[PDB]
């Protein structure tokens, strides 16, 4: 490595707006505020840069906001981003919990296909069965009672 | 820059657990100069009940870490000491949790030790801290009593509830073990904010 | 031909028996304008 | 349209033949080498009533009479025999068995309902 | 439907937005139920009034598409390019006589009486008065340069169900339009009224046309030989650019 | 267009109608179908279709 | 289902008498009657330029 | 040595269970039929006087889903809503009995 | 006044700003996957009407016709290229949204609301309440919140009140203040760890407090209420028992009377009803209500706010299945506007 | 295990006692006046809690039975006529 950290390929500049509360007490839009958009993912890696704030590190990478921050910011995080998939003609709030709920109750993010559904529910074979392969679900399920 | 990283973010960590430091502190440079020289450096803590965490930082570059036989006679040496012993934190680099050796050594010390728990952590769990990290919600164990009390209420057995891992950052910071309960304040975009409460499940190492 | 096979895939036993079905009592046809009907209403 | 010049030698499936085409007034090169399908319709882009909303027309009921898109639709019925076991004719209700609930057997002749009679739901 | 010559399920325009459906040869399955406990559980659960609020966007699904978006434009439009937007008591009378609901009473109008289209709009909404105030989707400031907005227009008030001014159009009387007419209709007396509001002011849109008139044709389409001028130097500063 | 009956031809197999209008079977209340009714808790309804009109039957179990 | 040569396809709705139709000054009624909205979405310009010519070529007979 | 199969093992048969009903003071349920429960009760009821007949609605209607209805909002309905707490271990099954007599009807007539 | 084209795309009834530029000025760029038209043609030539390396723009898919006065040849073409990924995508937005909607429900489908409000899968909770409010998606209403963007000078120029020097008020407007501040660091927070989610003043509530008021005010004959030392602090009274008894909602009746203990992530989940009572239940916003209609006001309210509560045994996991992945077939539809 | 509802809930169940022999309600009684919340608002006449016009409810009640009475008794009439006529056609 030379002149930059591993994980990102491109680095933009961009304008973003944050809130701020004044000495008054009022809450104003700031509007001249720059940041850093990459390229690739490593929070660790912008973790150890002195030139970043490392506690306001927003990742797009759910498994890589899971390993470094835990279970409940990557709940956050497939709220936000399957939000972002959504637009802004999307469902209402209490649908992306549902996903991220679901994915992340058994304390590491589970998928929505059959290796995600055999570890939420290994016992539920009949619902297993329909979903991808009755087949291997049923041999399965014969030899171990 | 880990290692710089380390250096504050370790005490900071002693700090959170509410935990009195045993040995002065070093400056960095000796701090880096024992851990090229040794191969890792050892800070001692007391807790509350007077049991003493030994935290244990090892070099990316280290013989420790490769070669088996020396975390096995460290690990032995170390836990055959006149002190009362509760913890040893393992902190190496995340190359290192891959390796099946240091994992196997990690297990068979656990199985010759079973009232000391035994824990390998990765540099980036201590490069900041945790707890005030923006995306991290309010984690705060909670007692035996209290979580019956919430389950005799909720007709709900432990197994019922959510359940987190006892690697999981915010839950080593604070310093849970498996079949604790954590109760968790997040912010929420419907009501504002939510509570609930976790089963801690045992680590993934 | 075997037992298995009726299982897996789309027009296997799961998902054309169990878990869709064909019913009696039932119409189809090309729907239509009508701004004399209700919203509630089917011509 | 015209889906082909020899409609009445053929006993064609799902078929249909419309009488009447026209040239468009508009035409194009296309039309050198293909017959036209389709009338010259009077059109009127307005709003009447909220019929014609979502995709939908307003057809005139005397357009229609007239024949306008109005053509002759052909289904065809191709039954074989066993050889030697079956056979044509019409059955009698003392001898054969099961015979279709509701069915109307008097419409045949020799086996076969007479071309030009007009056979509805329930005849065989 | 008696007539033996129709075949098709003939369905309001305004009840697509449920199915997502159109008339371009779409078909749609229906049956009846015939068992009381399903007969109960139809009327009660699965009712048609239960999802005018949408339970996937927390919004409305239903409103005025494509005739009475434009069509109540033109009733609550304040100045017709033949003077002001004014109709006789018997004009006014003929926009009632097919939304259904009962009708107002026009005793208090001479024959030679006018009434603008707010006034008929009132009469509709005074059954379930709300109170809203937004921009109609008419004005926009990327037209303005270009147009002279009316200022009678611009600015959409009902309160207690009388439209004091503005025109009705997507953003009041939309479909999906949240906070829209039909939402607040809803939420303040029940999603079977919304309903039965979206019919009738479907009427009086459609019924304002049936003798105002609407067409698009090839002119509409076609720049003047001075604009097409300007169009060209515009494109060709964009290829002097590149 | 189609509408068949309360009752008509069945599949040898599984005593379900046959398939669509050719057959003079039934129409068929697929997977998604099952999923709006039970979105909507429409539950006697899919008792009504699924059970009544397409193949409910009794089974006896020890 | 009817079609114009623009890629507008259209279901009849309704089917009104000859005394029913709108007609010109002239006479004129429309065969069909379609809604002006079909237009602005899907860009058919040719088929707004074909009644265009199309109109003129009656009179001229051509 | 975990030895063969006993008799002891092997039970098909679920144990039977004994109703638990909270004390009414106890109950954490809400007061207010949903709108599942009030649709289920005026089914059951509909269907009951489509078998039967015999009700005590001193109004007069066609239609068993109208007397059902009448019967629901008049408080004059046969029927109670048992909502299933949760099944115990040792056999007991908690649940909760609930008079639509006195609940808030969600529906609307 | 009289553009029949203009007039449906100006009112929202059909079209938009830019089918008028095509149709009347120009279709402009054809932009395939954000980028211009790649040679395909034999390195370096987009078409074989264009020569190699050709520097152009009419070469990579800039179209300077409209449609009114027809394209050309190579126009045609770059406009066929667009179109035909219209038809690619729409193909696409059927086949592929079945293969994610049905893995989705087939996980989801087991989530059931039980009698606790609560989602769970047959013994194990997913969420220890529905949504973290406890409410139906139908029964949600846009509301603003005052508080949230004013000042601290001007939040107590709104809702503070000096008619009464009392130290109960006092409590009022700390208990206003207080509020607003943990709206604030919550929401400031959610910012942190998003790309562009701002903070809005505006949440969606199930009972719109600030309209009931209204609605009493002007059924009620009575004007101007003279003023009343002992109504205005029975008023402020009712208020904060209202909001005290408030999460009682998801409960019963039965607790509420006998006071027992609410849990903690029931208080929790009446945090925003009971910030937005108190802002339009302030002593300053009540001045003009009688005692007895205070009492309807705060009966509408939970009646309003039960009727918004999730059913029991309602299957939100297929709800929420069929609402994430409904919106996918308009993001699989704009497929060819995305890198 | 109530006691006693308050001065305005009085008055409201009153409302109700008189109107139950004229709409489908039934009063109860109770702790928290949830039951009765819901039998006005489905009677579309939520009124009562503040402002005391119930006398013009209850008036629109006994119209509306009235009505409902006169158009029953109607279609009984009309469908026996019906019946007779099918029966003497029949024969």
């Amino acid at each position: 490595t030379i002149r930059g950290i591993p994980g990102i390929k491109n680095a933009n500049v961009v304008k973003l707006m944050r809130h701020r509360v004044d000495a008054q007490g009022k809450l104003v839009r700031l509007d001249n505020i720059y940041a850093i958009k990459t390229n690739g993912t490593n929070i660790f890696g912008a973790m150890l840069d002195d030139n970043i704030d490392p506690y306001t590190i927003v990742s797009s990478s759910i498994g890589d906001t899971m390993e470094l921050y835990g279970i409940e910011a990557a709940r956050q995080k497939i709220i936000s981003e399957i939000r972002t998939v959504m637009g802004d003609k999307g469902p209402n709030h209490r649908h992306l919990l549902m996903y991220a709920d679901l994915m992340t109750r058994t304390g590491q993010v589970t998928s929505l296909e059959k290796a995600g559904l055999n570890a939420r529910e290994p016992s539920n074979v009949l619902l297993r069965m329909a979903l991808s392969s009755p087949v291997q679900v049923l041999t399965d399920a014969a030899v171990d009672s | 820059m880990a290692m710089q990283k380390l250096f504050t973010y370790i005490y900071e960590f002693i700090e959170y657990r509410k935990m009195v430091l045993l040995e002065e502190k070093v400056p960095y440079d000796k701090f880096v100069q024992m851990v090229l020289n040794t191969g890792f450096f050892r800070i001692n803590a007391e807790t509350l009940n007077h049991g003493i965490v030994s935290v244990f930082i090892f070099g990316a570059n280290g013989k420790y870490v490769h070669h088996g036989g020396d975390m096995r006679t460290l690990l032995t040496n170390t836990l055959n000491e006149k002190k009362h012993y509760e913890e040893l934190i393992l902190i190496v680099d995340k190359p290192v949790l891959s390796k099946k050796n240091i994992l196997d050594i990690i297990v068979e010390q656990r199985a010759a030790n079973p009232t000391i728990v035994i824990n390998i952590y990765p540099y980036h769990l201590f490069c900041i801290n945790i707890p005030k990290v923006s995306a991290i919600p309010k984690h705060k164990l909670i007692t035996q009593e209290e979580a019956q009390e919430f389950l005799g209420r909720e007709y709900l057995q432990p197994q019922d509830l959510m359940q987190i891992s006892a690697s999981d950052p915010p839950v080593v910071w604070l310093g849970g073990r498996p079949g604790d309960f954590v109760q968790i304040e997040r912010p929420s975009e419907t009501a504002m904010h939510a509570v609930v409460i976790r089963f801690i499940t045992k680590s993934k190492i | 031909p075997s037992i298995m096979r009726r299982l897996p895939r789309k027009e296997g036993r799961i998902r054309k028996s169990l878990l869709g079905s064909q019913v009696w009592s039932i119409s189809r046809s090309t729907i239509c304008g009508n701004s004399d009907l209700h919203l509630d209403e089917v011509g | 349209g015209w889906y082909c010049f020899s409609w009445p030698y053929r006993v064609d499936m799902n078929r249909f033949f419309q009488f009447y085409n026209e040239m468009p007034l508009v035409k194009t090169i296309a039309h050198n080498y293909v017959i036209p399908n389709g009338l010259n319709t009077i059109v009127a882009y307005m709003i009447y009533g909220g019929y014609n909303q979502e995709d939908s027309v307003i057809v005139s009921q005397s357009f229609i009479d007239r024949g306008g898109f109005a053509g002759t639709f052909y289904r065809e019925e191709k039954v074989e025999l066993e050889s030697d076991i079956e056979s044509f004719g019409k059955p009698d209700p003392l001898i054969t068995k099961n015979l279709k609930p509701g069915a109307n057997y008097e419409k045949l002749v020799d086996g076969f309902v007479p071309v030009g009679t007009v056979v509805k739901k329930g005849d065989i | 439907l008696e007539n033996p010559k129709i075949s098709t399920f003939q369905m309001n325009v305004s009840a697509c937005a449920w199915y997502n459906a159109d008339f371009d040869g779409d078909q749609m399955n229906l049956w009846v139920p015939w068992s009381v406990m399903s007969r109960v559980e139809a009327e009660l659960l699965c009712s048609v009034r239960n999802w005018f609020i949408s339970t996937k966007s927390s919004g409305p699904v239903n409103g005025q598409v494509q005739d009475s978006t434009v069509g109540s434009f033109l009733l609550t439009r304040t100045n017709t390019p033949m003077g002001k937007n004014v109709m006789n008591k018997l004009h006014a009378m003929g926009l009632f006589q097919t939304t259904q609901t009962d009708p107002p009473c026009f005793a208090n109008y001479s024959p030679t009486d006018l009434l603008d289209g707010k006034s008929v709009v009132s009469m509709l909404l005074r059954q379930t008065p709300i109170n809203y105030q937004r921009a109609p989707t008419w004005y926009s400031e990327v037209y303005a340069p270009y147009m002279h907005y009316n200022k009678q227009d611009i600015s959409t008030q009902i309160r207690n169900g009388e439209l004091i001014e503005g025109v009705l159009d997507k953003k009041a009387v939309g479909a999906g339009s949240s906070g829209g007419i039909y939402h607040l209709i809803s939420r303040r007396y029940g999603p079977q009224q919304a309903l039965k509001m979206i019919f009738a002011t479907q009427q009086l849109a459609l019924n304002y046309v049936r003798n105002a008139g609407f067409t698009v044709s090839t002119a509409d389409m076609l720049l003047t030989p001075e604009a097409h001028q300007e169009v060209q130097e515009i494109i060709n500063e964009l290829l002097l650019e590149s | 267009r189609y509408a068949v009956a309360s009752y008509g031809p069945t599949d040898a197999l599984t005593g379900q109608p046959l398939d669509g209008k050719r057959s003079h079977g039934g129409l068929r209340l697929g997977e998604m179908e099952h999923w709006v009714l039970t979105a909507q808790g429409a539950m006697q309804t899919i008792i009504e279709k699924s059970h009544d009109d397409s193949d409910g039957c009794i089974s006896y179990i020890c | 289902k009817m079609s114009s040569r623009s890629g507008n396809k259209g279901i009849a709705a309704l089917a009104l008498p000859t005394s029913d139709m709108p007609f010109t000054e002239d006479g004129l009624q429309p065969d069909l009657i379609v809604n002006p909205h079909s237009h602005p979405s899907r860009m058919t310009n040719g088929q707004m330029i074909e009644t265009t010519v199309g109109l003129a070529n009656a009179l001229q007979g051509v | 040595i975990v030895e063969s199969p006993s008799i002891c093992e092997g039970f098909v048969q679920a144990s039977s269970q004994t109703l638990v009903i909270i004390p009414d003071n106890e109950r954490i349920t809400s007061n207010v039929l949903t709108t599942f429960e009030a649709t289920r009760l005026v089914a059951v009821r509909a269907q009951q006087l489509a078998i039967n007949g015999s009700t005590m609605l001193k109004k007069k209607y066609s239609s068993p889903i109208d007397i059902a209805k009448q019967e629901l909002f008049n408080r004059k309905i046969p029927l109670l809503v048992m909502r299933c707490i949760k099944v115990t271990p040792e056999g007991q099954k908690i649940v909760e009995i609930w008079n639509p007599r006195e609940m808030g009807i969600p529906l609307l007539d | 006044e009289t553009n029949g084209l203009f007039q449906m795309v100006a009112t929202g009834a059909k079209g938009s700003n830019p089918n008028m530029i095509h149709i009347m000025a120009g279709i402009g760029q054809i932009e395939i996957n954000t980028q211009r038209i790649q040679p395909q043609f034999s390195f370096g030539r987009t078409l074989v009407y264009y020569p190699r390396f050709a520097l152009e723009a009419q070469a990579y898919g800039f179209i300077c016709n409209s449609y009114i006065a027809g394209l050309t040849s190579p126009e045609f073409i770059f406009g066929e290229m667009n179109g035909r990924f219209d038809l690619i995508n729409k193909a696409l937005s059927t086949s592929s949204t079945g293969y994610a909607n049905r893995k989705a429900i087939f996980g989801l489908q087991s989530c059931i609301v039980d009698y606790y409000r609560r989602v769970s899968i047959d013994t194990r909770l997913v969420q220890q309440l529905y949504g973290e409010d406890g409410l139906d998606a139908r029964q949600l209403e846009t509301v603003r919140f005052e508080t949230i963007m004013l000042s601290d000078q001007e939040l107590e120029d709104k809702f503070k009140y000096t008619g009464i020097q009392s130290p109960l008020f006092e409590e009022e407007f700390s208990r206003l203040k207080k509020d607003r501040d943990k709206y604030r660091q919550i929401f400031l927070n959610v910012e942190n760890f998003n790309f562009s989610q701002l903070l809005t003043d505006v949440r969606q509530v199930p009972v719109n407090v600030a309209s009931i008021v209204k609605n009493i005010l002007l059924s009620s004959t009575s004007g101007v209420l003279p003023f009343d030392e002992k109504s205005i602090l029975q008023k402020y009274a009712m208020v904060k028992t209202f909001c005290k008894n408030l999460p009682y909602v998801f409960i019963n009746n039965i607790q509420e009377r006998l006071q027992t203990p609410i849990p903690v992530y029931l208080k929790r989940a009446a945090s925003l009803m009971r910030m937005l009572i108190r802002i339009e239940l302030a002593t300053v916003k009540t001045l003009n209500i009688t005692c007895e209609q205070m009492s309807a006001i705060l009966d509408l309210i939970r009646l309003q706010y039960t009727q918004s509560l999730i059913n029991y045994g309602e299957a939100v996991g297929i709800l929420a299945a069929q609402s994430v992945s409904e919106p996918l077939t308009q993001y699989m539809l704009d497929s060819h506007h995305r890198s | 295990e109530e006691i006693e509802p308050e001065e305005n809930i009085k008055r409201v169940i009153f409302f109700l006692k008189e109107l139950s022999t004229m709409y489908s309600v039934s009063p109860v009684f109770t702790s928290g006046y949830m039951p009765l919340l819901y039998d006005l608002y489905r009677a579309g006449y939520l009124e009562v809690l503040w402002n005391p016009v119930e006398q013009k409810f209850l008036q629109h009640a006994e119209q509306r039975e009235k009505e409902q009475m006169i158009l029953q008794q109607v279609d009984m009439k009309l469908t026996e006529v019906i019946t007779q006529a099918r029966q003497y056609f029949k024969i």
